[PDB]
RNA sequence: AUUAAGAGGGACGGCCGGGGGCAUUCGUAUUGCGCCGCUAGAGGUGAAAUUCUUGGACCGGCGCAAGACGGACCAGAGCGAAAGCAUUUGCCAAGAAUGUUUUCAUUAAUCAAGAACGAACCGACCGGCGAUGCGGCGGCGUUAUUCCCAUGACCCGCCGGGCAGCUUC
């Protein structure tokens, strides 16, 4: 009937990238 | 597709509140109370005041792209009554009269399990 | 018991102390030697007054040990016998470390041979050097001394020292260092402030004698060196009052020096020596941290707290009790020196040579040691004081600066002229400070600790020129990578508006560029080019190359980055971009998709309850990760009754495809048969039904077999096994003859529990471990490659090598967890060579699940029943009291063979990596000897599908029948077919009782055959032992011997075509 | 995978057996008329027959389960007949088919 | 002296209970506090008025702390000498009934005095019929199934001591 989250591990980006599937854009100096 | 929002309708015997938030319920889109429309303490919970509040909230949503609403009806709860107020029926009707699409209807009245 | 543990610690301390101390008989023979030295030194001839520039009175065969670069001086020299001879150092203090025993003798100079202005322009250093030169000449001819040499005292190139050693026996017993010293109150302490000058610019660099200009720069290192000789006797006097009286204080000093020795933190110029901890313990006695009644262990505990918690680079401490208003302030010393310590005389920094990088690294070791000290566990004493920590084994990457002559130009690019003037002409030690700080600030996010090697103290004989700074040695930097921050390929700077962006542009130069991101910010940023995980691990190589060239004028050719040279051993013939992490993740994602396909399949009589993988690929431990494949139609022939291809007789062996095992458990039910062979029938029916539904709902190629189903998805082949929960219990049912049915373990039952229950647990456990430590995959795969390259692959299970590799990341008590594949491999070789398998089981605390109380209870049971356990025992939280992974594991013979090989391969491999020149051949340790084997079998490379995996790349490849263009395939390729493994099974069954076969499964072209000596001896006729045995009548009686000649032609017959030639020796 | 093996061979008459003991020859196994396959040639032919027929596999599974279920049904019917029914000399066999629960004849139950 | 009372005492066997004590633990509600979003009101009444609010009240979200309480499941069911007793789990002692071809052999009943605890129509008036709670016995059949843990759920007949009904003498 119910599930609770008590403790989470350290946030790691690669673990999320398995579940869901930057350098930026160039701007010219004046 | 339809852009969804969450609408909270608190309907006390004293006053009626209509409040629209996002799906998570953390960001406020528009909140209008019954007292802002009528300049009398008698008619804060009147169905006429709630309909005016619903229309102003409903007209606010369209220019923001909001087209569908989920409704959470709520009473005073607790030790007091668990009955929706008079403004609840009129306000819900006015939202549909304004052309806003209706999602699921849920009651979120806080029910105590152990009496005080 | 705590008393037993305390007594064990006391015993462990005592046995270490008696090993490191010196015997009484050696003390007496040393005492006789120093008396003889005292007699010799006092009887020396004198010379008349001569100018210091005039050095023709020196006879040929002795040279001045100073290089005297500015030759013009303003002094005169006279030699007289020493007025007072005093023995100083730690010999009379009672703290001497066994491997190197040294005795220091202080020679008091007469007042009448020195002048008041000798502290200027290295006049005292020149006079002291000439004093030693005269002594070295007259003492060389004496037959008492076996060897006489010149060296540097206190790590100073401007302070030579004299070495004397006895002749014949006791030549390694002791060495004596002779230290000339001025009279006690010759010099003014106020003349040697860090803020005062004693070397004039006009003399040092100018040609004019009185050229006007800026005020003379202070010379703090010169002032410290001159005062260093004046205070030699004072240190011994203070230590005698405080340290000589109380025993145990000596024990702590001896233990701390051993601790410094193991971590290589004492030797070299600017090292943190055992002399320093002598003052550190004195300072703690002055405070309330240490009282004179503790033991040696408590002294080690107390000192390590101070080092790990106190930073001397910002807050210096003073040993001077007196507080006079007219006394030097600690603020001045911080501006002059990196590390600030003090003595009773405030002018003596006493640590003027140790760098900030050195002290930070010492703090790093102290923090690690305190964690072991605070934790209560066995073998902590062994890990703390007996485990060596070389630089190559303690840092993930090492960096070499090959030409030290280029470092002089770095001082020219930077502004170190006052510092180069202060320290004489040592440009190496001058630029060491700023360069490390420059690199540390640029590598803040990607690094935990940066360290630099210290140049060794040279020793050169008389009649040779002293060594130069260029040929002092080689400089090596150690880098400790931070696992977080290595994922990013950018260094994030500030936004372009606020003015510290211009500061960011100055540090990075042209590589600093404008970027905009989705968050809406314009930002200065620098972007490197790194695609794979291995390339991201070499980002600091790009950082150090760019910064050194830009800010130090050091070309990239002078920089040799030793990072991942071993990565070629687990790669293709020519593919250096990735080590295989990207391929493994793609295979894992395919497995996850298949699991979701099973989780939702309809039409099955029983629903799927659990899907678990049991293959090395799914736990990132496969040495060569697989890739999706597309068979070529023309390379094969087709059955046309089933969608299965068969290899052709004329074409070479096809490409090797290994299916990956997946264990699937169905919904529990009570309609299953209660018979062992009947469950086999229901499982086979489930195999057929699963294949039929899978090809109908998703159009996947499926082949059904009595034990498994092979499914092709996205170019990958999966082997699906269906298991029944109560099947192991059914196999344990044994009705006894007396009439009672019981449950007893069976080899078939034990095998079934391992394949379906224990194997998936370890695969999932190791899969999670890789998530926290990305470097686990590289270490584990490289460890398998080395073992299989030594032809010892047979006897070592795949899971056993994974568990021992996991022990490095879970219990690296001396070290930190590895971040690069090369440092883990070195620690893996060290663990194999040094672990005591006989009296210790290896613990792998996978995700905790075991406390110290359970560990000691398991350890207690281990010694009680050692004989019932195999030679190698590995304890896991899931598998305790037994090691199922090594029950069929290595024998006592091949286990010792690996230890010998690991103990041999480690010294040569570390020497290759620490060589400033590039490694001559990284594959040297991966080649087998091929000398001990009796019979050698050579195989044709045409029929070896796994030939690109060979250690030695052939550079030529056969056509294997694969399509380069990606896409789907309508037919099943050839699965699990390789002639070399089929050949080995035939050999090991026909001749298993007679010989042993050795092969490398990764590109092996040779099979080593070794005869069993016991089987070849003559035996009487046993009908069961007539397998290949023949009848002799040489002794007149019928006996059995192996038919050697007929077995050799069986080697050619079995494996026809595959076998190329057969050569037999002896 | 075969290795070194023993052989039991039956002839028509004992006279052939006596000739077998008296036979002295090189005993060529591979001839030009009857070649014997080995090496890669044999393993390819072995991989050919290793791939099984799904229909032949399904028939054997159904056949064995049909026989197994028939045996189980016969045993249950026989036990149902034999439950109760004391025999001569006055012996009644304690079984699990009764209404009173019984102590199982297992090692775990005895130790408990 | 005998027997071993449809007199009493003890022991043994498997169970049973919101019975008592000590620790442990969870659950919503309420209140208060901290932060985020939004903006003139919120609360209360028959109507108002005390109160709270631009220094952000009320409302929406997240988290934390405190004092009580233990719903629905909950029955004329169960337990205790009475007063009384309801979240989970561990521990300590106690007890009723039932089962018994065990043991002692009159050791008993009722009671002023005395002692422990203590909320806030009528009468031993023979019986009967149904359900109900616990324990035991027997049974055609269903239903799960026993590495450990556990041997039950339903239906029918029978014997006891209870909580109560409807009737009778
Ligand atoms: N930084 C320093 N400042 C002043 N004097 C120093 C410094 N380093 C060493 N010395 C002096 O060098 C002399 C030689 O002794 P040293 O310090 O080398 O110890 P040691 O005898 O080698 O001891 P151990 O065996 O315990 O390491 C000592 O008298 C010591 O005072
Ligand atoms: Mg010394
Ligand atoms: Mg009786
Ligand atoms: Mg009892
Ligand atoms: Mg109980
Ligand atoms: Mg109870
Ligand atoms: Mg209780
Ligand atoms: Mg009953």
């Amino acid at each position: 009937r119910k599930v609770k989250m008590l403790k989470k591990p350290k946030f790691e980006l690669g673990k999320l990238m398995e579940l869901h599937g930057e350098t930026g854009a160039k701007v010219e100096r004046a | 597709e339809n852009v969804f929002g969450v609408c909270h309708i608190f309907a006390s015997f004293n006053d009626t509140f209509v409040h629209v938030t996002d799906l998570s319920g953390k960001e406020t889109i528009c909140r209008v109370t019954g007292g802002m429309k009528v300049k009398a303490d008698r008619d804060e919970s009147s169905p006429y005041a709630a309909m005016l509040a619903a229309q102003d909230v409903a007209q606010r949503c369209k220019e923001l792209g909001i087209t569908a609403l989920h409704i959470k009806l709520r009473a005073t709860g607790g030790n007091r009554t668990k009955t929706p107020g008079p403004g609840a029926q009129s306000a819900l009707r006015a939202l549909a009269r304004s052309g806003m699409k209706i999602g699921r209807i849920e009651d979120v009245t806080p029910i105590p399990s152990d009496s005080t | 018991e705590i008393l037993f543990h305390s007594s064990l610690l006391r015993l462990q301390v005592e046995e270490l102390l008696k090993e490191v101390r010196l015997s009484e008989k050696k003390k007496d023979r040393i005492d006789a030697f120093l008396r003889e030295v005292n007699q010799r030194v006092v009887r020396v001839p004198s010379v008349p007054e001569t100018e210091l520039t005039d050095q023709a009175w020196l006879p040929a065969g002795v040279r001045v040990p100073l290089h005297q670069v500015p030759y013009a001086v303003k002094g005169c020299f006279r030699f007289l016998p020493p007025a007072q001879v005093t023995v100083v150092g730690s010999y009379l203090l009672g703290t001497c470390i066994r491997p190197d025993i040294n005795v220091d003798v202080a020679l008091t100079m007469p007042r009448e041979i020195l002048q008041d202005k000798d502290g200027l322009n290295q006049r005292y250093f020149r006079k002291r050097a000439l004093y030693l030169a005269h002594l070295a000449h007259h003492l060389a001819q004496d037959p008492l001394f076996g060897s006489v040499c010149f060296s540097y005292t206190n790590g100073c190139h401007l302070k030579p020292s004299l070495l004397l050693r006895p002749r014949g026996k006791d030549e390694r017993l002791v060495t004596v260092r002779l230290h000339p010293c001025p009279p006690p109150d010759f010099f003014r302490p106020c003349r040697l402030l860090p803020t005062k000058n004693n070397v004039r610019s006009a003399w040092y660099r100018g040609q004019s004698p009185a050229g006007d200009g800026s005020p003379e720069p202070p010379t703090p290192r010169y002032n410290t060196w001159v005062l260093q000789d004046t205070v030699l006797e004072s240190h011994l006097q203070l230590l005698s009052t405080i340290l000589s009286s109380a025993q145990g204080l000596k024990d702590g000093v001896a233990l701390l020096k051993v601790w410094l020795r193991q971590r290589e933190l004492d030797k070299g110029q600017g090292g943190f020596t055992g002399f320093l901890v002598s003052m550190l313990v004195v300072f703690l006695v002055s405070t309330r941290k240490i009282h004179t009644t503790m033991s040696g262990y408590q002294v080690l505990r107390s000192v390590l707290q101070f080092l790990a918690t106190t930073d001397l680079t910002v807050n210096g401490i003073s040993l001077c009790l007196s507080s006079d208003p007219s006394l030097p302030a600690l603020a001045d010393f911080h501006q002059a020196f990196s590390v600030v310590f003090l003595d009773s005389s405030g002018h003596l920094n006493l640590c003027a040579d140790v760098t900030a990088s050195t002290y930070h690294q010492v703090q790093h070791e102290a923090r690690l040691s305190m964690m072991l000290l605070d934790s209560r566990a066995d073998d902590g004493f062994h890990l703390l004081l007996m485990t060596p920590k070389p630089m190559i084994r303690a840092f993930d990457h090492v960096l070499h600066l090959r030409p030290l002559s280029r470092l002089q130009a770095a001082c020219h690019r930077l502004k170190l002229w006052p510092e180069l003037q202060d320290n004489g002409g040592d440009y190496v030690s001058a630029a060491l400070g700023p360069l490390t700080t420059l690199l540390e600030q640029g590598l803040g996010a990607r690094l935990n600790l940066l360290a630099h090697s210290r140049p060794p103290v040279p020793e050169w004989d008389i009649s040779q020129d002293p060594p130069k700074h260029k040929d002092s040695g080689t400089l090596t930097l150690g880098l400790l990578l931070r696992p977080e921050g290595l994922t990013s390929v950018l260094e994030l700077g500030p936004e372009a508006d606020q003015p510290e962006a211009a500061k960011f542009r100055q540090f990075w130069g042209s590589r600093s560029e404008l970027r905009r991101f989705q968050d809406g910010a314009i930002r200065e940023a620098v972007v490197w080019e790194a695609a794979s995980m291995s390339q991201k691990r070499l980002i600091p190589h790009q950082v150090v190359t760019h910064l050194l060239a830009l800010h130090a004028d050091i070309p990239e050719t002078c920089v040799h980055y030793v990072g991942g040279p071993l990565d070629a051993l687990i790669q293709g013939l020519k593919e250096t971009s990735s080590t295989g992490e990207e391929a493994l993740v793609a295979a894992v994602r395919c497995y996850d998709d298949l699991s979701r396909l099973l989780w939702g399949l309809e039409g099955l009589p029983l629903t799927v309850s659990a899907v678990q993988g049991a293959h090395p690929v799914l736990r990132y431990t496969e040495v060569f990760p697989p890739t999706p494949v597309r068979p070529a139609f023309s390379f094969y022939e087709t059955l046309r009754e089933r969608s299965s291809l068969l290899p052709r007789l004329d074409k070479p062996c096809p490409a090797y495809v290994e299916p990956m095992t997946v264990v699937c458990h169905l919904e529990g039910s009570g309609q299953w048969p209660q018979d062992a062979e009947a469950v086999q029938r229901v499982r086979a029916a489930f195999q057929l039904r699963l294949a039929e539904l899978l090809t109908q709902q998703h159009g996947l190629q499926c082949r059904a077999t009595a034990t498994h189903t092979d499914v092709l998805k996205d170019g990958f082949v999966f082997r699906i096994r269906v298991a029944y929960q109560r099947e192991p219990q059914i196999l344990k049912e044994v009705q006894s003859p007396e009439g009672m049915i019981s449950l007893r373990d069976t080899a078939a039952s034990l095998r079934l529990e391992r394949d379906t229950r224990q194997l998936p647990l370890l695969t999932s456990a190791l899969h999670g471990l890789q998530q926290q430590h990305p470097a686990f995959s590289g270490v584990a795969r490289l460890a398998k490659r080395w073992v299989r390259a030594q032809l010892l692959g047979e006897g070592f299970a795949d899971e056993s090598l994974d568990l021992v590799a996991a022990a490095l990341f879970l219990h690296p008590e001396p070290f930190t967890p590895p971040s690069s594949p090369q440092v883990g491999f070195l620690r893996f070789l060290f663990l194999v060579s040094t672990f005591d398998w006989k009296n210790n089981p290896l613990f792998v605390n996978l995700n905790n699940e075991l406390t110290v109380e359970e560990q000691v209870e398991i350890r207690s049971g281990f010694l009680a029943a050692r004989a019932q356990l195999p030679v190698m025992v590995i304890v896991t939280p899931q598998d305790r009291k037994n090691s199922v992974w090594t029950q069929d594991g290595p024998s006592a013979q091949i286990l010792q063979q690996l230890v010998v090989l690991a103990a041999e391969a480690l010294p040569m491999l570390e020497k290759q990596l620490m060589d400033p020149r590039g490694p001559g051949d990284i594959r040297t340790v991966f080649r087998p000897p091929l000398d001990i084997y009796d019979v050698l079998i050579r195989l044709s490379p045409r029929h070896i599908p796994r030939h690109r995996q060979a250690v030695d790349s052939p550079a030529a490849s056969f056509c294997r029948g694969l399509l380069s263009q990606p896409g789907p395939s309508s037919l099943m390729p050839v699965l699990g077919y390789d002639p070399p493994q089929l050949y080995l099974t035939q050999l090991r069954e026909a001749f298993g009782d007679l010989a042993l076969f050795f092969y490398d499964q990764h590109g092996g072209e040779v099979i080593g055959v070794l005869w069993k000596p016991t089987s070849f001896q003559p035996q009487p006729f046993k009908a069961s032992s007539t397998k290949g045995r023949m009848v002799m009548s040489r002794g007149g009686e019928l006996v059995m011997v192996p038919n050697v000649e007929a077995i050799l032609e069986d080697f050619a017959v079995l494996g026809e075509g595959l076998v190329q030639t057969v050569e037999a020796r002896s | 995978v075969p290795g070194f093996q023993v052989a039991y061979v039956v002839f028509q008459k004992p006279s052939g057996v006596s000739a077998a003991l008296a036979l002295k020859g090189p005993l060529l196994v591979s001839t030009e008329s009857h070649p014997v396959k080995s090496g890669i040639h044999k393993w390819i032919s072995d991989y050919a027959d290793s791939v099984p027929d799904p229909e032949a596999l399904r028939v054997e599974v159904d056949t064995f389960m049909e026989a197994y279920d028939q045996k189980i049904a016969e045993e249950e019917a026989k036990a149902k007949e034999e439950e109760g029914v004391p025999d001569e000399e006055g012996w009644v066999k304690v079984t699990r088919r009764g209404r009173r629960p019984v102590l199982p004849r297992t090692e775990a139950a005895s130790l408990r």
